[PDB]
RNA sequence: GUAGCGGCGAGCGAAACGGGAAGAGCCCAAACCAACAAGCUUGUUGGGGUUGUAGGACUCCGAUAUGGUAGUCUGUUAGUAUAGUUGAAGGAUUUGGAAAAUUCCGCUAAAGAGGGUGAAAGCCCCGUAGACGAAAUGCUGACAACACCUAGGAGGAUCCUGAGUACGGCGGAACACGAGAAAUUCCGUCGGAAUCCGCGGGGACCAUCCCGCAAGGCUAAAUACUCCCUAGUGACCGAUAGUGAACCAGUACCGUGAGGGAAAGGUGAAAAGCACCCCGGAAGGGGAGUGAAAUAGAUCCUGAAACCGUGUGCCUACAACAAGUCAAAGCUCGUUAAUGAGUGAUGGCGUGCCUUUUGUAGAAUGAACCGGCGAGUUACGAUUGCAUGCGAGGUUAAGUCGAAGAGACGGAGCCGCAGCGAAAGCGAGUCUGAAUAGGGCGAAUGAGUAUGUAGUCGUAGACCCGAAACCAUGUGAUCUA
RNA sequence: UAUCCGGGAGUCAGACUGCGAGUGAUAAGAUCCGUAGUCGAAAGGGAAACAGCCCAGACCACCAGCUAAGGUCCCAAAAUA
RNA sequence: GGUGUAGUGGUAGGAGAGCGUUCUAAGGGCGUUGAAGGUCGAUCGUGAGGACGGCUGGAGCGCUUAGAAGUGAGAAUGCCG
RNA sequence: UGAAAUUUUAGUACCUGUGAAGAUGCAGGUUACCCGCGACAGGACGGAAAGACCCCAUGGAGCUUUACUGUAGUUUGAUAU
């Protein structure tokens, strides 16, 4: 059959011009008087996949 | 070529790998699979993504953002490609399927600028990039929103 | 496309069976004992030609031995003086002479002693 | 190119073009060679199946208890091991043909041909008229074309008395210009086309 | 594998548009009319009428045609299925028991498919190409007959257009949609409409707009499947394989029963299957015969290995041996003629194979021996390498024709040529931001795509064997309570 | 040789020896780290035999030679030096 | 192809190149003047393995190129004999 | 007349030692002519049974309850009849 994609990573994450994956950023979602401002203003920004995680992923996000 | 002389390109073909046949061939026994363990079961192995029992990244994650359920997209086209035309040609999206440079046109073909035009036009398209249109009107042409 | 067993399970085992004629009862006449059998033989016979080497180098030292104290020398005595003297006749042909050219095993002696002296 | 022309009788009329773009080209080996190979895999028709221990007859029940009694533990006497035993994989029916890209047929096509033409085993003849079927007077027509190896004859439709007389010689195997193959134009070691035959064919490619 | 659904987990997963296969549309209920019967309506009958650019009744007009059918054991006719007839062409020579083989000259072919015949046959036989053939009975198609449907225009004053229905509350269920914001469909229960200025739907809901007209019925074709019958096919099996079953197989056998379930093919061209004689009670042999062959004698083709035995060239009764290997006298023998072969006193070294282990000669595991069988495969997808074709392009899918082929048509669709953003949106940029700032992701700085092949992965039993168990039909109180 | 990009893995039971520590009793062929080696996955020579110690890394042939650890009276090669 | 230098222990495992089995296609062959199969031999190659003789056997089978796999067994207290 | 369990092949000694730490098989030494028969049971960690004790598996089953979540029944109300 078809290989299916990953609905959760889908929702999650994002793919760039380059083939990379852009996600977000975890520990923002509550609890912000336990972080700095500065932690929340840099977990504000996305980032990307990281190679071992690609790694292990890719194949979940084949047809996204 | 003759039928008891034929021979593949080189490298074009290979010969399979077949495992669990003999110490020498590097894959008996075992059948390059280890000792043990799950992955050394028939069937064996972990889901796609999954870490043993830590979050996997997705669940570490949070969800973003939604579909729009009227979103547009349109087939983009430049300036380098109408410059395969004729001056004084009328560019159309019947035009540009017909010449095979838009198959598909989804919403509506969209000019962008990102080439330098050379050739005098009257371009008709769904939509033009600010600076589509002011190259395309240097150029002599002119442009309309169908 | 079946391939069934055929014949060349039969040729394989029957190539170790000869490799094992003159065993003793089942390991020249079954295939696994052959086998398993043939496989020490190639064992050993790697590990004695190399052994072989040492034995016959170990004979003709104890022969040119007995010669030499034969002749009022030890082994090591003469195979310095031989050095000395700039004889590089090997162990090998000096054993021959030692039983066969009793005469030209003393006159390599006498250089020796002689070497030794100076 | 340019080919010889000859009438049935055996002499040789003047010669004729063929069009260089389907005659003309350059033979291109490897693309030949799997226009060959795909055909044949297509030819094959694939209907072989064996029984695994799920369809091989009866094998529900456990033979014995799984300990106590010394013997090895089994399943089922219908596990593979077990003579009489399902297969373990093995052959099951599924198709072998699969398509190539236009181009590359087309391409393949045109080597044959060309190849053909530039070795000089073409051999195209005014046309091939019989009266009535009759082998023996096409074996003559053979002879007089001074061919007597593998042939391939390619013949315009409609030309029955032709085909039919042509068929039943062991070396020839006869072809309408519509339906010509790679397979058949290689296997073939020269080609006898009539003229309306190569003007259809030059029509098609 | 998109939109979506989902302890938003594992997973589940559409539809419309577009391209094709095939195509076909029709009947009632009601209004109203006529008759009948009872009890002005009210049931039966026939007419009437059938719908959304609203239709119909009803009232005016005009036509009594025009076409169609998915009907009929109605014939007539053709074809076809179920037996069949015909159907070309070779003799010699060599080997042989036997010719089809070999050799030499021929012949036939709309037939050189195939099978059989004393070995391998175009020309010996059955056939094949081709031609021809049906009393009888089905099947199909036509033709006719019979039959059944088939009216246009203009008006709306009034009447009809499916009720315990639609719909709602509660509780379930089906829709990819798990109550969720949740339409749409259905079930049970309770409540319960409107009716043309009417009603339903366009994913809660309302307004506008658009589309349609439920609560009545029928309908061929494209589609699914093959116990059977006929004719064939196979880079499918070839007697541990292939159906369990090539053979008197669902048999023998097992079980109370449900149920489980085997083994077992081959003389020879032809039985010509060994007359007769001899030993023996026979069995079985030895002759004599048959035969090309009997060491093809019915346990019958070939006849491996384990295993058992006869004969003997060498060695062996002071030796402690994973049984070999290395060195070697003697004896025996003479080959794919090789610085040969068998045996071997004696001397040196030396704790099997496998699995599993930090480590096994291991007193850890597995194998009694021999033979056969017995484990990474296929399909559909993902991705990478290699190869080929084309190249800012690449490519067709279903489907039609065609030999179950190639191939042709088929551009719908998919991938790539533009990205950034959650999205509106903008675009070689875009997002964040007050920002011409910085920064992120991109462009500058371009190669892709179709197919083949190989590696790996995903979905499938997914490399093979193995549970204790779970669930759903059945069979058992002939033992025992 | 290092990077970086990509295809394919196996490994997550380690053992002992030397040196530096802990735990233990300044016991254990104990246990737990650090560090080096060997075994693991390494045949050969020495340590009688003896995975982990000493010497040393087998592509092969030789009835050639020089050495390492370790040895030279006999078993048993070489000094009754 | 020659020379030179260097290198060539190895489990899990990765890469490469080959041997052999059945079948298909094509070509070219061999077979009652004896095929396959069986058996013996002192034969060839670096390896899987390949020939050639004698005997047995009695009718099919190699070789070259390419293709496809039910393609290789010694172990599973494996199944059958 | 005629089985069976077992069985890697066995030309199948003792002591001390070594070794996966309890050796017929390894080292050193000792003893021992070849083949059996009738007896015994020290060893072959002898055979028989993939230990039931012990631990482990995100195994199974039967059982318990104020474990969790359901549920047959029983009961109470609304509502229809
Ligand atoms: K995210
Ligand atoms: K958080
Ligand atoms: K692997
Ligand atoms: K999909
Ligand atoms: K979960
Ligand atoms: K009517
Ligand atoms: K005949
Ligand atoms: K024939
Ligand atoms: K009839
Ligand atoms: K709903
Ligand atoms: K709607
Ligand atoms: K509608
Ligand atoms: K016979
Ligand atoms: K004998
Ligand atoms: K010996
Ligand atoms: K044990
Ligand atoms: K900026
Ligand atoms: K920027
Ligand atoms: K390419
Ligand atoms: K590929
Ligand atoms: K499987
Ligand atoms: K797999
Ligand atoms: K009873
Ligand atoms: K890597
Ligand atoms: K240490
Ligand atoms: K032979
Ligand atoms: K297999
Ligand atoms: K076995
Ligand atoms: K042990
Ligand atoms: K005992
Ligand atoms: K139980
Ligand atoms: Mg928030
Ligand atoms: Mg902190
Ligand atoms: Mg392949
Ligand atoms: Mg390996
Ligand atoms: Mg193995
Ligand atoms: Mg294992
Ligand atoms: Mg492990
Ligand atoms: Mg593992
Ligand atoms: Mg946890
Ligand atoms: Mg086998
Ligand atoms: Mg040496
Ligand atoms: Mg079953
Ligand atoms: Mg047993
Ligand atoms: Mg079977
Ligand atoms: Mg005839
Ligand atoms: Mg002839
Ligand atoms: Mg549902
Ligand atoms: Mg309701
Ligand atoms: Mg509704
Ligand atoms: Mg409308
Ligand atoms: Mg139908
Ligand atoms: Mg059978
Ligand atoms: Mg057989
Ligand atoms: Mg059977
Ligand atoms: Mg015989
Ligand atoms: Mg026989
Ligand atoms: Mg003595
Ligand atoms: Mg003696
Ligand atoms: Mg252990
Ligand atoms: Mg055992
Ligand atoms: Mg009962
Ligand atoms: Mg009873
Ligand atoms: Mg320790
Ligand atoms: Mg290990
Ligand atoms: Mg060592
Ligand atoms: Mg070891
Ligand atoms: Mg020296
Ligand atoms: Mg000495
Ligand atoms: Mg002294
Ligand atoms: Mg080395
Ligand atoms: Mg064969
Ligand atoms: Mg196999
Ligand atoms: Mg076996
Ligand atoms: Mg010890
Ligand atoms: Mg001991
Ligand atoms: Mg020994
Ligand atoms: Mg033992
Ligand atoms: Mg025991
Ligand atoms: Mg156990």
């Amino acid at each position: 059959p078809k290989q299916k994609t990953h609905r959760g990573l889908a929702k999650r994450v994002k793919r760039t011009g380059g083939g990379g994956l852009k996600r977000g950023r975890a520990f923002t979602s509550h609890r912000f008087h336990g972080k700095t401002k500065k932690q929340r203003r840099q977990l504000r920004k996305a980032s990307m996949v990281a190679k071992g995680d690609y790694k292990r992923i890719r194949q979940q996000l084949a047809r996204m | 070529m003759k039928l008891h002389e034929l021979k593949p390109a080189e490298g074009s073909r290979q010969v399979r790998n077949r495992v669990g046949r003999g110490t020498s061939s590097g894959n008996g026994k075992t059948a390059g699979r280890g000792q043990k363990g799950q992955k050394a079961r028939s069937g064996g192995g972990v889901r796609l993504g999954f870490e043993g029992g830590q979050t996997p990244l997705f669940r570490r994650l949070p969800k973003r953002g939604f579909t729009n359920i009227n979103r547009k997209d349109y087939a983009v086209v430049n300036l380098d490609t109408l410059n395969r035309f004729e001056d004084g040609t009328e560019v159309t999206p019947v035009v540009l399927k017909e010449a095979g440079i838009v198959k598909n046109e989804k919403a509506g073909i969209k000019v962008l600028a990102d080439g330098e035009l050379t050739k005098k036009l009257t371009v008709k398209a769904a939509k033009f990039s600010k600076s589509a249109q002011e190259a395309i009107e240097a150029a002599g042409g002119s442009i309309e929103v169908i | 496309a079946r391939v069934k067993g055929g014949t060349v399970t039969r040729k394989r085992r029957k190539k170790v069976l000869k490799l094992a004629k003159g065993y003793y009862g089942s390991k020249h006449t079954l295939f696994k004992s052959a086998k398993e059998q043939v496989m020490n033989s190639y064992y050993y016979a790697f590990r004695d030609r190399r052994q072989k080497k040492r034995d016959f180098r170990k004979l003709w030292i104890a022969r040119i031995n007995a010669a030499a104290r034969m002749n009022g020398l030890s082994y090591s005595k003469l195979m310095h003086g031989l050095k000395l003297a700039e004889i590089d006749i090997n162990r090998k042909m000096l054993a021959d002479l030692a039983v066969n050219d009793a005469a030209a095993f003393t006159a390599l002696a006498e250089q020796a002693k002689d070497a030794l002296s100076k | 190119p340019n080919v010889a022309l000859f009438k049935q009788d055996g002499t040789q009329n003047g010669e004729i073009t063929l069009n260089e773009e389907i005659f003309g080209i350059e033979p291109n080996e490897s693309v030949v060679y799997d226009a060959i190979i795909m055909q044949r895999a297509s030819l094959r028709q694939g209907t072989h199946a064996v029984k695994n221990r799920s369809a091989v007859r009866g094998g529900g029940r456990k033979p014995w208890r799984q300990k106590g009694t010394g013997r090895a533990r089994q399943g089922s006497i219908r596990s593979p091991q077990w003579r009489g035993g399902g297969v373990v994989f093995g052959p099951t029916p599924r198709s072998y043909s699969y398509k190539f890209p236009k181009k590359v047929r087309r391409l393949a096509m045109k080597s044959v041909l060309s190849d053909k033409v530039a070795e000089n085993n073409l051999v195209a003849v005014e046309g091939l008229s019989f009266d009535a079927p009759k082998t023996k007077e096409f074996k003559q027509v053979l002879a007089n074309l001074s061919i007597d190896t593998k042939v391939l004859v390619v013949l315009e439709n409609g030309n029955d008395f032709a085909a039919l007389s042509a068929r039943n010689l062991p070396n020839v195997s006869v072809v309408t210009s519509d339906n010509v193959s790679v397979l058949d134009v290689v296997s073939a070691n020269k080609v006898l086309a009539t003229q309306t035959a190569l003007t259809q064919i030059e029509e098609v490619l």
